[PDB]
């Protein structure tokens, strides 16, 4: 396969990455930098030329976030939040003007932060995670709309929720951390419940994403994922993989599927040059890519594209390594 | 083997003795002296004694009782049950 | 100062002198190690203190014991009388009560008196 | 009797040392996945376990004797043992409270009715009652000789943890937001009751 340039992206410091997301229709990457950076720059694969930045003083950010990928938003804006108990839009018409979403009423500041907040398929429905119940709030004229009473009791702020590949609609996922489990919830009706199910939290309690549903495909701290199909939720609640698939010998604190669910990547932090990625439904493992002699590292965040074509590693270096798959 | 006794309480069988040594070790044998438990002090200062001891009438418990606010349940084997106390 | 305890035991009329401090695992008498006592057929009843409460069990401790009185036999019920209250009386002060229960209830069983000396008071009855 | 320190680890060692002079004491390996809860009778003879792997663990503590265990439906989240009636409950992944004897290594009842993850739960010093707490925002209450759900309350915030006390009397509640602990009173006046469950949302 082919072997592409090595990464050149390289902060002073050895720092780190906030998340990472794509775009769509032009090769860009874009990234959210703890520095109080806000930059997204040129891939080709031989390209790491920077394009522009975002810098507003008076504000740290301190959580990522991709908004919409389609109402009309995509090209032009994009809302971040950080420490601070509101939300940035950023306006490419460059206008990126702050839109102070500090207009939540009383539910405000009753996080930590909002540090994980996802849009819906057409920008009228923003969620935002709590400690706890998720905000529904239209992200075009600024008002709490609605909220679903997630009910809670452990919840040690849920690092991944995402709605499924099956129509927004039809329910959205929140995964619980500490314990595994899935919430879903019916969007199109708030208050009501399509299944809650048990996934593993015996073992891992790790970020997925969206298969689609086609598969799932779940991973632990024990070198360890296995496959749920989506309407094993119904009871028995609990569901079973078809098999468990073992290839690494350590931890795994990545996950990643591919845009039509047939791929999975698996990844952890703990020793450099360790990074695998298993193929789907044909249940097979890609050893051509990657080795363990290979430049990989100690990975904190991984993104593939809406294509799912390429690779984007952020590690605890500084370097964002990108990779044609 | 030890430590001068004051209170001595007998099983209704003619099998058993049990007696109270100058500790709060409280200790049991047979008849033919096969020392079977010697068991844990008096606690519950608000010195530590022993001063008398009854065997159940069951034949599978022992009360101890001192000069120390305390009171002491036990079975035939080693454990402690229950301390109650005023 | 280091930690170390000393009880003694006494047949007929030998007596023997023990102490205990922490260690590497020697058993002394005199000059001498714990494998030559003479009579040569009883060297087994000072075995006995070691095999009925485990092999191990001395791995930071040293024994050194001594002898005075007594006949041939009578120094041998001694000084296994001495390093039986002198292991005890170890586990009194550093290891926990918990060990101690373990060897009393131990000895006890095998008991042919590990931690009383026989005494004869003759009678008319 | 608080001699003893039972540890469990996740590669499913159980380790046992002294509390009195901080050693190295004693050594079990029969889970293979993370050993989710270590208990042990009130006369220290029989020594109970549970692992991720559906299995329950029934022990000599006298000896090292591998006495007897059990294969169930589900990994075992969470174990509290009740002592002066010699038993234990045990929470599955099932959504489901079964309820185990300790003497005879039976299985003796199953509870079901919790939507969602059970999280705390603890006997009544009596014995006769037990009150779990789910993110269904229930606090339900079980008695053990019926085998029916006697009460639930259905809250505004979902609890962390709840505690009975060792007097008949409070009920201690652990909530997400805010920071004190609220405490509620067992009524322990009268009752004749037994009656039932679903009600308003």
């Amino acid at each position: 396969i082919v072997r592409l340039k090595d990464a050149n992206a390289s902060h002073p410091s050895h720092s780190a990455i906030q998340s990472l997301s794509f775009h769509p229709s032009k090769p860009l990457l874009l990234t959210g930098g703890y520095d109080k950076t806000l930059r997204i720059y040129h891939i080709d694969g031989k390209t790491n030329h920077l394009v522009t930045s975002l810098h507003l003083v008076g504000s740290p950010i301190q959580t990522c976030t991709f908004y919409t990928s389609l109402s009309n938003q995509n090209q032009q804006n994009i809302f971040t939040a950080g420490r601070r108990r509101y939300m940035h839009s950023w306006d490419l018409s460059q206008t990126a003007k702050i839109e102070k979403f500090s207009r939540l009423y009383g539910h405000e500041s009753t996080q930590r932060s909002f540090e994980n907040f996802k849009v819906a398929h057409l920008q009228n429905s923003q969620t935002n995670s709590v400690h706890g119940w998720i905000n529904i709030l239209h992200s075009t004229s600024g008002l709490w709309l609605m909220g679903c009473k997630i009910e809670g009791v452990i919840t040690d702020f849920c690092i991944d929720y995402q709605p499924i590949s099956r129509g927004k609609f039809r329910t959205i996922l929140i995964a619980v951390n500490a314990y595994g489990e899935v919430w879903e919830f019916d969007l199109n009706k708030n208050g009501h419940v399509i299944r809650r199910w048990k996934d593993q939290g015996g073992v891992g309690i790790t970020k997925i994403q969206v298969g689609g549903n086609r598969w799932l495909a779940v991973g632990s701290e024990s070198g360890f994922v296995n496959l749920y199909d989506r309407n094993n939720a119904m009871t028995s609640s609990t569901p079973t993989p078809v098999a468990a698939l073992d290839q690494l010998t350590t931890t795994i604190s990545n996950l990643q599927f591919s845009p039509d669910g047939q791929i999975l990547c698996m990844a952890s932090r703990a020793v450099k040059d360790a990074l695998r990625l298993v193929h789907l439904p044909s249940c097979s493992v890609f050893s051509n890519w990657p080795t363990s002699g290979t430049p990989l590292g100690k990975v904190t965040s991984v993104a593939f594209s809406p294509s799912g074509g390429l690779l984007a590693v952020g590690n605890e270096q500084g370097k964002v390594r990108l990779w044609k798959l | 083997v030890y430590s001068d006794v004051l209170a001595l309480s007998m099983r209704p069988d003619g099998k058993e003795v049990a007696v109270s040594t100058l500790k709060g070790q409280i200790s049991i044998f047979n008849i033919e002296d096969a020392k079977q438990v010697g068991n844990i002090d008096c606690r519950k200062d608000i010195s530590k004694f022993f001063t008398t001891i009854h065997y159940s009438f069951d034949g599978m418990a022992i009360v101890a009782g001192g000069n120390n606010n305390s009171i002491c349940l036990y079975d035939v084997p080693n454990e402690v049950l229950l301390k109650r106390f005023i | 100062a280091v930690p170390s305890v000393q009880t003694f035991g006494k047949k007929k009329s030998a007596t023997a002198v023990a102490h205990v401090k922490a260690g590497k695992g020697l058993i002394k008498v005199n000059g001498s190690p714990i494998t030559l006592v003479e009579p040569e057929i009883l060297r087994f009843k000072v075995y006995e203190p070691l095999l009925l409460v485990g092999l191990d069990k001395f791995s930071n401790i040293d024994i050194r014991v001594r002898v005075t009185g007594g006949g041939h036999v009578s120094q041998v019920y001694a000084i296994r009388q001495a390093i039986a209250k002198g292991l005890v009386a170890y586990h009194q002060k550093y290891v926990d009560e918990q060990s101690k229960n373990e060897l009393k209830k131990a000895f006890t069983s095998y008991d042919r008196t590990l931690l009383i000396a026989d005494s004869r008071r003759p009678e008319p009855k | 009797c608080g001699n003893f320190g039972f540890i469990g680890s996740s590669n499913g060692s159980i380790t046992i040392y002294n509390m009195q002079s901080g050693i190295l004491r004693k050594k079990y390996k029969l889970h293979k996945r993370a050993v989710t809860g270590i208990s042990l009778d009130g006369m220290n003879r029989k020594m109970v376990s549970c692992g991720l792997d559906g299995i329950v663990g029934f022990y000599d503590f006298n000896k090292s004797t591998l006495l007897g265990k059990l294969k169930l439906d589900a990994p075992i989240t969470a174990m509290v043992y009740h002592r002066s009636s010699d038993l234990f409950a045990l929470a599955l992944d099932d959504l489901s409270i079964v309820v185990i004897d300790a003497v005879t290594q039976r299985v003796v009842r199953q509870l079901w009715g919790h939507s969602n993850r059970i999280t705390a739960f603890d006997f009544s010093p009596e014995g006769r009652w037990i009150v779990s707490a789910s993110l269904d925002s229930t606090i339900r209450t079980w008695d053990l000789p019926t085998g029916g759900c006697i009460d639930g309350i259905i809250v505004d915030n979902v609890a962390t943890n709840v505690k009975f006390s060792p007097n008949g009397d409070l009920l201690a509640t652990t909530h997400v937001t805010g920071n004190g602990i609220c405490i509620w009173t067992n009524r322990a006046q009268f009752k004749t009751v037994s009656t039932r469950t679903i009600d308003e949302s």
